[PDB]
């Protein structure tokens, strides 16, 4: 918006302004190690205590 | 602060029709009515302080001119 | 399409008037506060004079 | 009933009855009956004509003259179609082949003719010699400073019948310069910042602004080939000479330097025509031209009304 | 604040902020250390800051 | 649609002083924007004729042609309304310039600065501190020659030089500093230095002159040469039957047409581009007068 003015000044007219503002992206990661011994056993059924 | 809202504005309310004249005159509705009969065709809230004896109320409007982009 | 070219339009036109509007009675604000900051002269002056 | 039809007479009768115009005011001054049944109707009519809070104001708001538009065919081959909808264009005389063809030219054009700008022109052209056999006798035309007899501004683009051998062009030659569409689209005309030159700007009481500004074309034969310029101002046809004399004063400096081997006709060094006036008190506005090259970043003036003038020599 | 950019960023403007932006390094910086060492006015300062 | 405009003064002007400005009604003034409500320090020509600097003639006409011109219309005690002048359309004009000039219809009008006078040209509001310089419009034919009355005289004055010779200064003046009229004689004030924008407009000239010097044809020189001579005519009478010795010596050489022609067809070109230089500003069609009312209408 504007104000109206009584002197010689150059009146603006109806402004307006478009702004765009954009996402950023983000990726994180870590690793995990798991033994071969380990993987097996859970596929086996036990048979012992 | 003594008071912030002021309820003191003069009894006249001819001046306050005509501001809400002049408001709903240009309110949407109506200028999409006229187009369409064309074609068919409150306290003031300001802070008061104590001065000595005297009720004194104390503003800044720099806000309308910040809003308008101008100096102040 | 014509409609809401139609509604685009009004809205346009209705907020430039609002527009003058708003303008107008700031406009009116702004000459009261110079009127006054013109008949106000200062304080360095006034203290004595008065 | 047996057919429907292809059109509604119920709209064309609507969509003309809002394009005839507002009746005539009468004023009966001899019956006391009808004169104040017209004075009322005055008085009614003033209100609503003159009172902001009211959209009557704005809707009476509808000496305007339609352009003067100008068509032209041209090889294809000269006339690249991705070009702005907004160029000033540049026509060239041909005396007993009139007939054909006439071959305008575009600020590009021209410039790839005479010889980021040129990263441009050269994308845009791929061989020069498809202009250059349009005007076989440039080579002598510059040296005897003629071509800008021949060269005549037409005006700013407007619409362009894409067609495979020829060409359809069209310009605004007078009047306010709007589209020949008949939604009634509205253009920009635009041209090189490069080839920009803003007179105020570059010479920076107080001065008073007019209601108008104007841009300037001024073709000059330079030691290094002719090249092209456009200027603004609002100052005044008057000083505005002079002040191009003082802008060009080092490059007439320069060429001064062997003269007495050409007789007489290279004398004259260059002209200034008047393309238009547009809207003072806005200015222009940057942008940039579209094409898969690069930027070339361009001015766009806005609201232009194209009156030509003829060339006039600088020296 | 707005008062230094009511009229916008000039050659002098940006020159007279270009100082405030020295004068706060060297007044300002580690506040808390600084109060510690103040009278006690301390605790405004610190709700101040 | 509409064009007007409106003057608020600042502080009301003394009941003297209103009525010298009703004085000036209908006068043309320039004002430096067109605006709805504009300033009185963008009104008058003031600014650029100021009374503690020294007047530039060629820097006021400049600003002239610029400044867009305003009818004054209607003088009140806090208000002044003109209306801007746009380029088709017609205006109602009057005439009250203090060097007064009487004028004939359908005649072209041309607006000037005020050489005449400075007193004479602006009206003083002692109470807004302002003055209102107005400009001076003559008839077209007496404005061309004040123009080169003027031109010339920033020539003679820097080649004569009065310690030197206190008479070649008298002789000088004689020409230039008085522009006579119909029984009338009028005195146009001279700048006692001049430093002013008509060096810069000499400048141009020259440059033109000298160009013009070298394509001047023969065949027009001898017939001057024999016609001074030989016949006597009211135009040759500035050359005696004596004949400069230059001419004599720059025609020697016979006579060919296609020399001539190319010479004759390049003089053409530089006459088209000189002739910008002379207008310099703003000219006034006049379609009717009415000499009583002493009122014209100008377009």
């Amino acid at each position: 918006p504007t104000i109206a003015h009584g002197d010689g000044r150059r009146p603006s007219k109806q402004r307006t302004f478009i702004v765009v503002k954009n996402c950023h992206k983000h990726h994180i990661s870590t690793e995990m190690e798991l033994s071969m011994l380990d993987l097996e056993i859970l596929h086996s059924i036990p048979e012992t205590p | 602060e003594a008071d912030n809202q002021i309820m003191g504005p003069s009894s006249y309310a001819s001046f306050v029709v005509r501001g809400e004249n002049l408001v709903t005159a240009v309110s949407y509705g109506r200028v999409m009515r006229t187009f369409e009969h064309f074609m068919a065709r409150v306290p003031i809230s300001a802070a008061v302080i104590k001065l000595g004896n005297h009720a004194v109320a104390v503003e800044s409007l720099q806000k309308m001119y910040n809003d308008t982009q101008s100096p102040y | 399409v014509e409609y809401a070219e139609y509604v685009g339009a009004v809205k346009t036109v209705a907020s430039a008037l609002q527009f003058g509007v708003d303008a107008l009675e700031r406009g009116l604000i702004n000459t009261v506060l110079s009127v006054k900051l013109r008949h106000a002269p200062p304080m360095f002056i006034l203290q004595t004079l008065a | 009933m047996k057919v429907q039809g292809s059109v509604d007479r119920r709209r064309l009768q609507r969509r003309i009855a809002g394009l005839l115009p507002p009746p005539a005011r009468r004023l009966n001054i001899s019956r006391g009956s009808e004169f104040t049944r017209d004075v009322r109707g005055l008085v009614e009519e003033h209100a609503q004509a003159s009172s902001l809070s009211a959209a009557a104001v704005w809707r009476a708001g509808l000496g305007w003259r339609p352009p003067v538009f100008g068509d032209f065919l041209i090889h294809a081959s000269s006339f690249n179609n991705a070009e702005a909808t907004g160029t000033p264009l540049f026509q060239f005389k041909q005396s007993d082949p009139f007939s054909g063809v006439d071959a305008v030219f575009t600020p590009l054009s021209l410039f790839i003719l005479m010889n980021g700008l040129t990263r441009m022109a050269n994308l845009l052209y791929d061989s020069p010699a498809t202009l250059a056999d349009l005007v076989p006798d440039f080579g002598r035309l510059v040296a005897d400073r003629r071509f800008h007899n021949f060269i005549t501004p037409v005006g700013p683009l407007v619409e362009n019948i894409k067609s495979t051998y020829l060409n359809k062009i069209t310009t605004v030659v007078h009047g306010p310069v709007v589209s020949k569409a008949i939604p009634r689209s509205t253009v920009k005309v635009t041209v090189p910042q490069e080839a920009f030159v803003d007179l105020d700007a570059w010479l920076s009481g107080l001065q008073p602004c007019p209601a108008d500004a104007r841009l300037y074309v001024a073709l000059t034969y330079e030691e290094a080939g002719p090249r092209f310029t456009f200027f603004q101002s609002s100052r005044g046809h008057c000083q505005i000479m002079n002040i191009l004399r003082i802008y060009y004063s080092p490059s007439i400096m320069h060429r001064y330097a062997v003269v007495q081997p050409l007789h007489i006709e290279e004398l004259t060094f260059g002209a200034v025509a008047c393309l238009g006036t547009f809207s003072a008190t806005d200015g222009w506005r940057r942008s940039a031209f579209n094409y898969r090259g690069s930027s070339l970043p361009v001015v766009e003036i806005d609201s232009f009304y194209s009156n030509v003038s003829d060339w006039e020599v600088i020296l | 604040d707005p008062t230094f950019t009511e009229r916008g960023f000039s050659k002098t403007v940006k020159s007279d902020l270009i100082a405030m932006f020295k004068r706060h390094l060297l007044e300002h910086s580690f506040f808390l250390d600084r109060a510690e060492n103040m009278g006690s006015g301390f605790s405004q300062y610190v709700r101040s800051r | 649609m509409d064009l007007k405009v409106v003057v608020s003064l600042s502080s009301r002007l003394y009941t003297d002083e209103i009525a010298k400005m009703q004085q000036r009604i209908g006068c043309i003034l320039p004002l430096a924007s067109t605006h709805g409500t504009q300033n009185v320090q963008g009104l008058g020509l003031g600014q650029v004729y100021s009374l503690e600097t020294v007047p530039d003639y060629v820097s006021m006409y400049n600003y002239l042609s610029d400044c867009t011109l305003a009818v004054l219309d209607e003088v009140s005690v806090d208000s002044l309304i003109l209306t801007k002048i746009v380029p088709g359309q017609t205006y109602a004009i009057k005439n009250k310039y203090q060097p007064f000039f009487q004028w004939h219809g359908t005649g072209s009008l041309s607006v000037m600065p005020p050489v005449f006078g400075r007193e004479h040209a602006t009206v003083k509001l002692e109470s807004n501190d302002v003055d209102i310089v107005f400009p001076m419009v003559l008839p077209t034919p007496i404005a061309e020659e004040v123009l080169q009355k003027i031109l010339l005289f920033n020539v003679y004055s820097r080649v004569v030089m009065q310690a030197p010779g206190n008479a070649d200064m008298l002789d000088v003046h004689m020409h230039l500093g008085s522009v006579s009229y119909l029984g009338h004689h009028y005195e146009l004030a001279l700048p006692e230095v001049p430093g002013p924008l008509g060096l810069a407009l000499l400048d141009n000239l020259s440059l033109y002159f000298c160009i013009m010097v070298t394509l001047l044809p023969r065949a027009s020189m001898r017939l001057v040469r024999g016609l001074i001579r030989h016949e006597h005519h009211d135009l040759l009478n500035l050359f005696q039957e004596m004949v400069p010795d230059e001419i004599a010596r720059i025609d020697l050489d016979d006579l060919s047409v296609a020399d001539d022609l190319s010479r004759m067809r390049v003089m053409m070109t530089y006459l088209q581009s000189l002739a910008s230089l002379f207008n310099l500003g703003p000219r006034l069609a006049t379609a009717a007068y009415s000499q009583e009312t002493l009122t014209a209408t100008c377009w």
